[PDB]
């Protein structure tokens, strides 16, 4: 069982730098490539086979490719602590960035980076044997993430097609933002994210700021803390592949159990207990309260309100000291409560998964050693709300034709602006009828 | 072989390697790799010294 | 002489079978290293029914494990009584179905079923005279339900005259793991009504209920539910494995419980099940066994038989017991609650006695009562299948896999007329 | 005893000659090689790279 | 139990040049048997003494390459020398006249 | 005889008496099938063979002959892994 | 009394023959240096079938090596049990044909085969009553295939009445070494259908499949493949070399397995083959022998016998076994799986038993099935041959030597008529005549 993770964009590489730090610490690998000298061969070793291969003797090179167009962040990786972890080639770097420009990133520079990337991926899959799927990390706001990210997914779906491609994307927040052309970028990325990623999970940054302000009570969080708990979520939904559990859930179950229609793969995520080193000692953590804690909008990874929505389905990953009894009792209380409502198509709107290994801790992290945890991935109509919120302010700027000359200069036209806008309208109609 | 045959068909050292399935799959001589990396670095430093 | 070939399908099937082989090996005294260490000679004379003598007192089970994911097999060979199986019998796929009946019935079975049939054919022609095959599987998952039904179909076409048991766990709405539970359960039962000889219905909701009320545990892990279903399977097959004053094999119980070839879904109840705190404050007498066996809360299904009519029933007793009290208690329970028993069938109770009790007990029982309350649960499943299929939820995960919608219409129509004929005979 | 279910924690069957966790050593039969979590059980892994060609296996 | 432990045989050099030099040349390496060489333990001065030392309680035979013993052929096993059972004492009736 | 200069040959031997302590290896040079007729060059023995039945324990005797005819004889008791090496016209080494 | 002379051709043939002589010498108890040191007198009485007593317990094999490059010969010499072969039987050339059947049949064979024939004659009149010649070779190379087949032709013209076995591995497209494999194999089979008395078809694809699944070895090298083939040949000729309760000579097996003079390509299998870790779990009975012997995954050809009909079948057994069990097992197999056996021949199973097992076991079995599934492999070769001969590819390497295109036309004709004969005999009716 092997799964390779590709990162596209300056946010992709930063998220990857948090994920792989956590993975090496979870499997006891030192940052310089190999395990400690004192490590003794024992049962439960080889657990790292699904992310690292073993080169030569005592060297573990991950199954990943960072790729960006500006050489800055890639050179930061090449000079950081993990110089010797990643193989030199796996970090694909361009010469000049797309600079917040879907067009420049999709037609100008992607056309020369995509062949080198997919030639690298093919010999990563050829080294692999039991490939579960690819998983992509990107922010749709930028140019490298959106533009050639779409181009990569296009040619990935052409090369393999049937294989699952988990997309953990980062949408821009409604009110807090860092860009101006990002609505054009997000829409032109989505039109390709519809028919290509098999599963797509949304991650907004304001929602995580809210969490780190309220729960972890960090008043001044940088991107590292955000990257930290995002990697926590990725680790929590891959632990079923890695370590043995009582009832575990694979990658290939999400498509089966959370995608009721082949064009609806957009899933809110959440996590609990996102807790600090002092509150954790004071408060007793049990399965029922954290199953409740993973359901308010005050603990979700997307700034949307599912109270305005209807839960299409739900997947619950449990880590730690969890027995199937109480998780079953907890989902019983949720299902019988009426502060949230399930859709009519699903009376059995849940899917639980249980794993034994507790989630690990990191030096420099803010979460303490916790006994049990929950990672939820549900599906609702609140996403059909957030796409309309984004669409309205895309039409705002497109009505006065602001910034349009940039993309036309790169070589595009108005046709794909119109069709991307219409595709968002169609998907809006798609979400409002399914929610009926 | 079809042309020349120096080695036995049951030679112990050859058999010990081929039988070690890990050595067949991945094989390294880490000492020589270290020495050759240092050799490369020393040649680069010699070039830079000549230019200086 | 008469043989039983065991077949496990799916992840829940493998864990069920691991515990089943654990208690049966303990019953016959064979140690986890695989050698005989019993004391009574009676244990040695009837192990051809489940084992094969290998070498120097080495007995390997007559089982076939079947699934699509290696972690189940690793979990099989990790725990105790894991190194007693033969590795050839671990017939085993490599891709994984994952809650997909269509993958479990059209795409992966095409390349797996040839090897399973080769193994099971080898396991059948090894012994002389088969009594019947045995199948443990799940009705929620994909590789258990889909591959299980395809195996049942292929087997019943190949070996028609041989008997066949099927222990199926049907998902309950209160205890709902997956989302595609109706789409799998309905399609599987459709195949199950026409190919399986008889089936015994389990569900985890009733198992948690029993471990809650009777056994009084804080943490009922899956091992204990596996322990309950194991004690059931052992109780079914005790009559073959040990002499008794009144014997009843699989075929004998089948003919005495199945009056119509489509009414072969039974509910189960096991007794005694008492908490170890209350283990000493109780007597051990056959009224004490029948008060708990005929108790409606002790059934291992989510179908209260008090909402229907006990069509037929059977009781298998273990331990050197008094046939007179055995028969007299059955007579009394039959005559008192005379409304719960059908009219046009007098003497609705089959009974049997096998004088060898399970280890650690002196007297026990096993109940297999064919009621008409089982159509309650089938309706409970069928209405959810209708609630989804009415406007095609999740449908493409099967439609693009080779299926047509007519398979779903067939599945619901056969669900429909089955619950109708059960309602008729009520 | 509660048995871990499903996949994860690669065991005696998925273990094979060539992978990323299996230790060095001479092995002629795959089922013999398949139980090093049974045979070795707690040596330091410097010893496995030290004794490259040696049985120490079932 | 490695297959190289059971590996018996006598290896030879493979392909090589023609000899081109006979053994009578002083530069041609030759195997000289005498002196006697490094004997082990005390009192082994003479070859016959070596033989007595070898015969007392040390001895070696080459191991059977086959693992099992050779099974007795069916003919020999089925037909061993046998002896007929003793008849027993006969009754003699006295004739009457 | 007539084997080329670089040549190795190994055989496996065992004790014949049950419960034997030592095994005396004798090196003879000659052609006669009777042993007392061949000339003798060097003898040694493997000591401390563990007690065992008739033909169980294994001794490996391997002769190696080098290019300028130096001969070495390695005797290796497998169970205790006892190695003794005998060199022509030079002391016997243990290992 | 009854004599078998061995002829090895080419590199693959030579390595196979080396392992085979190793296993036979081990079975008869002669040390690698060639002297007898065995235990039972059953070892001495029937080594005249393979050896000659030289001087004081010195036995030399009755073999003839044949190839074209000293690499193979010195690999034979350097191996253990390598000092037993007589160097006058090292008849041998030094150019090399190099995967060219035309070179092995017209240029170099044309002058080496006379010396090879001198040697084989000498070694055939060195004995009294020849049972047969036993030729081990391949069908891909040139020095083995071409020279070997020319030798077969010349021998069949010289000594027509003696038996002739040919162990021939065939090229398979899954594991295909060279590129001219069909060009060689087609002509070779054309010669074998007209000269050889019987041919036993092996192939490295099925050998590898067996070593992967049944043995579960990690590194199945050519030594293990050769060991399998050697065990097969030893199981074939155990009946001549050891006394049994039911004997079966080579001519006896041939007359019991060949219904028509052209249908003599057999698929072979061996039993038992289990892993060292899985041998603890298995039962050891005659049923456990036959269930694995008749298994499709145990045949040593890339032709599933489930895809056709068994014309005839034969089972040789080694070890002390109860003939009642043997016969009732054969009866059960023939009665149950009844459609795989041809109809117009009742009792399609010839069986025999011997009382001496191969080394390491107490009891074992060898299977020789003359099936009609072999036309699968023959078509699988003929289609590649005709695909290439459609445009005279690689053809100059043969044309510029003396061969013509008519030779290839004849090869195709004979191959296709052979598979047609096989198909007609497979689908022939039960009872009717004309
Ligand atoms: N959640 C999260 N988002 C990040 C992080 N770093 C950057 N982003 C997001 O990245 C988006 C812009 O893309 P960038 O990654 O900055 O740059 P890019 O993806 O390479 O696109 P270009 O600058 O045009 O090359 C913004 O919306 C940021 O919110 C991070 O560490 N965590
Ligand atoms: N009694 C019992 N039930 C189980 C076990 N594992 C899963 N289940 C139930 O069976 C259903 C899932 O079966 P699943 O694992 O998907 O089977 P598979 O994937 O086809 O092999 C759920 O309703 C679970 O509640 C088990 O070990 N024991
Ligand atoms: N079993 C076995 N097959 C071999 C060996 N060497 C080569 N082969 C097979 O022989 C075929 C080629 O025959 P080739 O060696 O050219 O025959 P030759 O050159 O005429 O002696 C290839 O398909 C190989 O797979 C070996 O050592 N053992
Ligand atoms: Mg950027």
């Amino acid at each position: 069982r092997e799964v390779i993770s590709i990162h596209i964009g300056q946010a992709g590489i930063q998220v990857g730098n948090a994920c792989w730090e956590l993975y090496c610490l979870e499997h006891g690998i030192q940052p310089d490539g190999q395990m400690p000298s004192d490590k003794t061969i024992g049962g439960g070793d080889d657990a790292f086979n699904t992310f690292f291969s073993e080169t030569g003797a005592g060297k573990h090179v991950p199954r990943c490719i960072f790729l960006d167009l500006e050489p800055t962040v890639v050179d930061e990786v090449r000079t950081g602590t993990y110089r010797q972890l990643f193989h030199p080639e796996q970090l694909i770097s361009g010469k000049e960035d797309a600079a917040n420009n879907f067009a420049r990133g999709h037609y100008t520079i992607g056309k020369e980076i995509v062949d080198l990337a997919l030639d690298r991926i093919r010999k990563l899959a050829d080294n692999c044997t039991g490939l579960q799927g690819f998983l992509v990390f990107n922010a749709v706001g930028g140019g490298t993430g959106s533009g050639l990210g779409s181009l990569l997914l296009e040619r990935l779906s052409v090369d393999y097609g049937k294989k699952s491609k988990l997309g953990f994307t980062v949408y821009p927040s409604p009110q807090v933002s860092t860009a101006v052309v990002e609505p054009y970028n997000s829409v032109l990325s989505t039109h390709s994210l519809l028919e290509h990623t098999d599963v797509a999970v949304m991650l907004d940054n304001e929602a995580i700021y809210d969490i780190c302000r309220r729960s972890l009570d960090i008043e001044r969080p940088t991107y590292t803390n955000l990257n930290r708990l995002i990697a926590q979520v990725i680790s929590s939904l891959t632990a079923s592949l890695r370590f043995d559990g009582a009832l575990n859930v694979d990658i290939t179950e999400f498509q089966t159990n959370l995608v009721p229609y082949p064009r609806i793969h957009f899933m809110l995520s959440s996590y609990a207990p996102i807790i600090s080193a002092e509150k954790a000692y004071h408060e007793q953590l049990s399965v029922a309260e954290i199953t409740n804690a993973a359901f308010e909008p005050a603990s979700m990874m997307v700034k949307c309100d599912p109270r305005h929505g209807k839960y299409m389905a739900c997947c619950l990953m449990y880590r730690g000291d969890v027995v199937p009894k109480d998780v079953n009792a907890s989902v019983a209380t949720i299902k019988t409560k009426r502060t949230i409502q399930f859709v009519d198509w699903c009376p059995t709107g849940f899917k639980c998964g249980i794993n034994y290994q507790p989630p690990t801790v990191v030096p420099g992290g803010d979460l303490a050693k916790v006994q049990r945890a929950v990672c939820m991935i549900s599906n609702s109509t609140a996403i059909g709300e957030i796409f309309s919120r984004l669409d309205h302010k895309f039409d705002l700027m497109y009505a006065k034709r602001a910034f349009v000359h940039w993309y036309v200069g790169e070589g595009m036209e108005e046709g794909e602006f119109s069709e991307a806008r219409e595709d968002l309208a169609a998907l809006e109609k798609d979400f409002e009828e399914v929610g009926a | 072989g079809r042309l020349v045959a120096q080695v036995p068909n049951e030679d112990p050292e050859r058999l010990k390697r081929v039988l070690d399935a890990k050595w067949r799959t991945i094989g390294v001589d880490k000492e020589t790799l270290e020495l050759q990396a240092q050799e490369k670095k020393d040649r680069e430093q010699a070039e830079k010294d000549r230019d200086e | 002489m008469r043989e039983i070939v065991h077949i496990q399908g799916g992840q829940c099937g493998n864990q069920i079978g691991a515990k089943f082989w654990e208690v049966v090996s303990d019953e016959h005294g064979i140690d986890p290293t695989g050698t005989y260490h019993g004391d009574s000679d009676l244990q040695l004379e009837r192990i051809n029914v489940y084992f094969n003598e290998a070498t120097g007192g080495r007995y390997v089970p007559r089982a076939i494990l079947m699934d699509l994911e290696p972690g189940t097999m690793d979990s099989v060979r990790s725990g105790p009584y894991g190194q007693i199986f033969r590795p050839d019998n671990f017939v085993f796929g490599q891709t994984g179905a994952g809650n997909n009946w269509a993958k479990g019935h059209y795409t992966e079975g095409a390349e797996l079923i040839d090897s399973v049939l080769d193994v099971v054919r080898k396991e059948a022609e090894s012994c002389d005279c088969l009594q019947g095959f045995q199948v443990c599987h799940s009705l929620g998952g994909g590789t258990g339900s889909g591959m299980g039904t395809l195996l049942i179909s292929k087997i019943r076409e190949e070996y028609p005259d041989r008997m066949m048991l099927t222990f199926s766990v049907v998902p309950s709405p209160k205890v709902s793991d997956t989302v595609v539970e109706p789409y799998n359960a309905t399609l599987s039962v459709h195949q199950l009504v026409e190919n399986a000889d008889e089936c015994m219905v389990l569900d985890n909701e009733a198992l948690y209920d029993i471990c809650f009320r009777t056994l009084k545990l804080t943490t009922p892990t899956f091992g204990d539910l596996n322990h309950l279903i194991s004690a059931v399977m052992s109780g079914i097959t005790c009559c073959l494995r040990f002499p008794g004053q009144l014997n009843a094999d699989l075929r004998k119980l089948a003919v005495n419980l199945i009056p119509f070839p489509r009414l072969h879904f039974f509910m189960v109840g096991f007794t005694p099940l008492t908490s170890r705190g209350s283990q000493q404050y109780r007597a051990l007498t056959v009224p004490e066994l029948t008060q708990q066996m005929w108790d409606a809360k002790n059934m291992m299904c989510a179908a209260d038989p008090r909402h229907g009519r006990y069509l037929t029933a059977s009781a298998l007793f273990r331990g050197r017991m008094s046939t007179k009290e055995v028969d007299e208690q059955m007579l009394n329970v039959q005559n008192k609650n005379s409304s719960y028993f059908v009219e046009w069938i007098p003497n609705n109770v089959k009974s049997s006695v096998c004088d060898i009790p399970p280890k650690g007990l002196k007297m026990s029982a096993t109940f297999i009562g064919n009621s008409t309350a089982i159509q309650e649960m089938f309706k409970r499943v069928s209405e959810q299948f209708t609630a989804m299929f009415r406007r095609k939820a999740f449908l493409h995960w099967y439609t693009g896999e080779g299926m047509d919608e007519m398979e779903f219409t067939e599945a619901e129509s056969n669900m429909n007329d089955l619950v109708s004929e059960y309602q008729q005979y009520q | 005893t509660t048995v871990a279910g499903g996949k994860g924690a690669r065991g005696e069957i998925t273990r094979r000659p060539g992978e990323s966790g299996n230790p060095y050593g001479v092995s002629v039969f795959v089922d013999e090689y398949g139980k090093w979590g049974s045979a070795i059980q707690g040596m330091p892994l410097t010893e496995t790279r030290a004794r490259m060609q040696t049985k120490y296996f079932p | 139990m490695l297959p190289t432990d059971t590996m018996k045989g006598t290896f030879a050099p493979g392909t090589t040049k023609r000899k081109t030099v006979n053994m009578y040349d002083t530069q041609s390496s030759t195997f000289q048997p005498r002196p006697e060489g490094p004997f082990e333990a005390e009192h082994i001065t003479d070859q016959p003494a070596a033989h007595e030392h070898f015969d007392t309680t040390r001895e070696i035979k080459l191991k059977d390459p086959k693992g099992m013993d050779l099974p007795a052929t069916s003919y020999v096993e089925h037909y061993p020398p046998k002896t007929a059972l003793l008849p027993g004492e006969p009754l003699e009736l006295a004739l009457g006249g | 005889r007539t084997l080329d200069s670089p040549c190795s040959a190994r055989q496996v031997f065992t004790t014949v008496h049950d419960n034997q302590e030592q095994a005396c290896i004798l090196i003879l040079y000659g052609d006669d099938p009777v042993a007392s007729n061949n000339t003798l060059l060097g003898q040694f023995d493997i000591v401390n063979i563990p007690p065992a039945p008739k033909d169980v324990p294994r001794i490996e005797v391997t002769f190696h002959l080098s290019r300028d005819m130096f001969l070495t004889v390695e005797a290796r008791d497998l169970d205790t892994a006892r190695h003794k090496r005998w060199l022509q016209r030079g002391d016997i080494v243990v290992l």
